[PDB]
């Protein structure tokens, strides 16, 4: 229903994380990633597939990626860690 | 009828109908009895075919659906056993263009299903005659996962069972819009992205496609698997009747590239350049 | 609910809803409870100075022990859908302690309240379909 | 005694006079009115801001150069921050409104030019990317006061970031219909030898009886330069187009807290 | 069948029900009304915000302890930031308004206490300095939503800085009249054995026909604890007083840009 | 048809329809 391909991400503090969240539908009425992290967009052709470009990763976050397919609201998260010396 | 032509002759007076002013918004208003001398022509020609009940009075084609029937082993072979189509009029470019003359419309829709078959392979036996299910799924009823699940039994969904070889099945769907007319063009979203959301709905689609759910036409082959793989093609038709329309618009000039009003870069040039301005 | 099961046989619905709230506390437990209905298209109300601005009702506790908050038919479409749709979203409903509920000594502090749902006499459905509870 | 070229329009506490006007276009022959009881969609008590929002609001004056290609405004959302109509709007879930669009542009008797002033019901435009379809953000589709401009070139950005905006192409009028067919809309043409003001009267046009103004943009105001501005001593002069719009016969439903949309 | 203790008041889209009420006081026997044409001071077109501002607004709930000494609100300025009445107010030079003050405080049958709920025309208070006379700032005289409190001690600050505020002395009621004579105003007494709500209906009272709401504060809402709160198990309990006020029959004149007063 | 909706305005009176009692079964 909603797939996030980079599920297991390791990346240090401050860098950028590429998150790819799409749905298993043909018409994503309402789709987005819920996090308070800065992101513009990443260019990707196709009305279904989608990449947000997250940046300035400081702490451990679990963003939720909804998708309003015509069978209810769906849910998919991703798991990301940080690094420190 | 259309208007006749009165027997008029030449004039010399201050009443000047040949001069208008299109800054005021009104179009031209001079009929040919004004600027020249005309005879009397009784006009029996009527505008009966140009009305909206006869301008939309054809069973157009809106999509082409494909189902098959064979011994499915893998998972991609089990998704060839049925086909679910989201109902819309935008999957072709000719009934769409006749409907995008108008902003809002109100019509009872009449569908007819013209269905063909073929053998896929050559020497894999034969097959019996076939019965085709076509089930109208309103928004909310469960769409079928496999071709023989609990959803196809249709205790409340409208289904038709076409025996192959008969006359094509026909039915009339009423005005099912939740507005007072079908918005062909909708200039707005489905929701309002608020200030300081953690939702970040920066991928809400524009315009029309976020309000239309008309249903799902799910088609299976009611038979079990024959020894010979039977590949079918189904041509869903629409014919708007009892037609009313509102708020006319210019027709589509450049080709489409989606379900919206978008247009592709390589076909933004609909005209052909003439030699010069003085070419008859 | 009984209203929710019938609506899962249909697709399009209009009309207003009726929320009748039964207070099942003690006799000596007096209080006031705000009951609010906010039409959609703004911030979902969390504090009391956000749900007072909508359609609300201030309910008092005592002898007559059942209020009725009505959620009126305030909608752009004539017919909302029977799915989670963004374009036919219904509204936001909250419930706040108006003052508070006061109990004396020898009386339980933690209490309970029952919540009902029905349909007003301008409530009607269309477009029969299958349901999604059973398989 | 009276003439078609002198016209005073008063609504609320605002007045437009004009001494070189053409005639006014009532759109589709209907003057705007309140929602009648035989057609009412909501059942709450409607707020009628009688004179506090049925008045003329003056937008920003864009400059019409010799290379200016067009302008567009979405009409119930170009007034989103105008007085009390911008406060009647976001405190209510429903809203219908008639309009009196008055477009103001004047020059000398030595200038020349034409301005097709349009008013397009459901002015759905095309996105400026070929990655996805029907794909415009909220901020880029609803600029509000300042409006937008057209362009004489279609350059779809390969970025899905900077492509979430209107591909405002002038000869395809945004939506891929030819601009020479746009006269089927309610229109007037400002011609700098004949007139200097375009007045339209726009009723509430929507399939619904009443609808969310925050979501749905009913009309589209379009100003196309048909013949470009040409002043013979100074070929690069600028004469301003000022747009003055009044809501008419407004009616609102569903009171709640304020709606504040996103700005980015 | 009916009783004096159950009362529902509805204005606009707001409703107060109460099941242990006393009777309601119409102040000086007159229900509020619009300005009649035989008494009109301005000649502009009046804005009548029919249902957008004639509705109940709920203020902040102050806590009435055993040592709480009183509260005061200035009535056309405690609603200065409430919905559209706070937007009808600062966009207009003139404004008259009737009021429906409803004060909400309830306890068990084991508590005790009394609350003199007053409504004082032209509630002019005394300054908290002896350097100058009639000497109060704007921010200290107009707190708005939160109101102010009284005090059982008069300590005039020798600073002219911190003395620009109301010397809110409880037994002299601010203005140096004894509090036991304050019953000549329209008043109700919340008694925690008899009632739990005080409802007043306040007409527009001013010498002028219509006046600036931003300058002039017409009424003064006063809540005095006559007998202090006393709960026998917990002597330091707190029961909240919530004040819910509706404007009534409002009328405004002189539209312009927004008035934003100083905040310091 | 279904029921229409009458043009009503605000009230302040002892007739209180908002308060029922579902112990009675209705």
């Amino acid at each position: 229903q909603t797939s996030v391909s980079p599920s297991k991400v390791i990346l240090p503090r401050g860098g950028s994380v590429l998150v790819t969240c799409s749905t298993s539908c043909d018409q994503p009425k309402l789709l987005g990633i819920e996090t308070p992290l800065p992101k513009k967009e990443l260019l990707l052709p196709g009305n279904n597939r989608k990449v947000y470009e997250l940046s300035n990763v400081q702490e451990d976050s679990q963003p939720m990626c909804y998708s309003n397919c015509p069978d209810g609201q769906s849910t998919a998260k991703t798991f990301l860690t940080v690094y420190w010396t | 009828t259309a208007q006749s032509t009165p027997l008029t002759s030449g004039v010399n007076s201050q009443e000047v109908p040949a001069l208008t002013a299109v800054e005021t918004g009104a179009s031209g208003q001079a009929v040919p009895s004004d600027v020249i001398e005309t005879r009397h022509v009784v006009n029996y020609k009527t505008r009966s075919e140009s009305t909206l009940e006869s301008f939309f009075g054809r069973s157009a084609c809106v999509t082409i659906l494909e189902v098959e029937n064979f011994n499915a082993t893998t998972d991609a072979d089990r998704k060839k056993q049925f086909t679910t189509w989201a109902i819309t009029y935008t999957d072709t470019v000719q009934l769409r263009r006749k409907l995008e003359f108008f902003t809002y419309s109100r019509f009872d829709l009449e569908m007819t299903f013209v269905i063909t078959e073929r053998y896929y392979a050559s020497n894999t036996g034969h097959a019996r005659n076939q019965v085709y299910q076509l089930m109208y799924i309103p928004p909310g009823a469960p769409r079928p996962t496999a071709w023989d699940d609990y959803t196809w039994q249709s205790s409340s969904n409208p289904s038709v069972f076409y025996t192959y070889g008969s006359a094509p099945p026909r039915m009339s769907i009423p005005y099912v819009g939740i507005a007072n007319a079908y918005s062909h063009f909708y200039d707005g979203f489905a929701r309002v992205p608020l200030k300081d959301e953690t939702v970040d709905s920066g991928d809400t689609y524009y315009g029309l496609v976020t309000i239309n759910d008309f249903g799902t036409l799910a088609v299976r082959v009611v038979n079990e698997y024959n020894p010979a793989r039977i590949t079918s093609k189904i041509r869903v038709y629409m014919k708007p009747k009892h037609v009313r329309c509102w708020c006319p618009r210019p027709p589509r000039a450049v080709p489409y590239r989606g379900e919206g009003v978008d247009f592709k870069q390589d076909s933004i040039t609909p005209l052909t350049a003439v030699e010069n301005i003085n070419t008859f | 609910t009984m209203l929710g099961e019938i609506l899962n046989y249909y697709t399009h619905w209009t009309g207003s809803l009726r929320f009748t709230f039964l207070f099942c506390g003690s006799m000596m437990a007096t209080g006031k409870i705000l009951l609010s209905y906010s039409p959609p298209g703004a911030k979902p109300p969390t504090t009391r100075k956000d749900a007072m601005l909508g359609t609300h009702i201030i309910w008092d506790l005592g002898l007559q022990s059942s209020c009725t908050m009505l959620a009126p038919w305030i909608s752009n479409t004539v017919y909302r859908r029977c799915i989670k749709d963004d374009f036919t979203e219904g509204g936001y409903i909250t419930c706040f302690y108006q003052t508070r509920i006061v109990v004396p000594s020898g009386t339980p502090t933690s209490m309970f309240m029952l919540a009902f749902v029905s349909a007003c006499p301008d409530f009607s459905v269309r477009l029969l379909r299958d349901t999604n509870h059973i398989s | 005694g009276y003439s078609d070229r002198v016209r005073q329009i008063t609504l609320g506490n605002s007045t437009i006079t004009t001494q070189e006007a053409a005639n006014a276009v009532v759109a589709y022959g209907e003057w705007p009115s309140y929602l009648d009881d035989k057609e009412a969609n909501p059942i709450d008590a409607p707020t009628e801001p009688d004179v506090s929002s049925n008045r003329f609001y003056t937008l920003d004056s864009v400059q019409w150069k010799s290379t200016s290609r067009g302008w567009w405004w979405k009409l119930p959302d170009a007034l989103k921050d105008m007085g009390m109509f911008g406060q009647n709007m976001y405190y209510h879930y429903l809203g219908r409104s008639g309009y009196t669009v008055h477009v103001q542009c004047n020059a000398s008797k030595f200038h020349q030019g034409a301005l097709g002033v349009f008013a397009i019901p459901e002015y759905v435009m095309a996105c400026n990317t070929e990655a996805k379809t029907s794909y415009v953000s909220y901020v880029n589709a609803n600029p509000g006061e300042k409006g937008g401009v057209f362009d004489n070139a279609y350059n779809p950005s390969a970025e899905a970031s900077e492509g979430r905006k209107f591909a405002a192409l002038d000869y395809l009028l945004g939506c891929g219909v030819l601009a020479g067919n746009a006269f089927v809309y309610p229109h007037q043409i400002i011609n700098l030898r004949t007139n200097n003001s375009a007045t339209l009267v726009l009723p509430y046009v929507n399939s619904l009886a009443i609808d969310c103004m925050a979501k749905h943009n009913n009309w589209g105001l379009v100003i196309l330069p048909l013949c470009k501005l040409d002043y013979a001593p100074n070929s690069s002069t600028e004469i301003p187009i000022t747009v003055t719009i009044a809501p008419m016969f407004t009616e609102f439903n569903g009171l709640r807290n304020i709606t504040v949309p996103a700005t980015q």
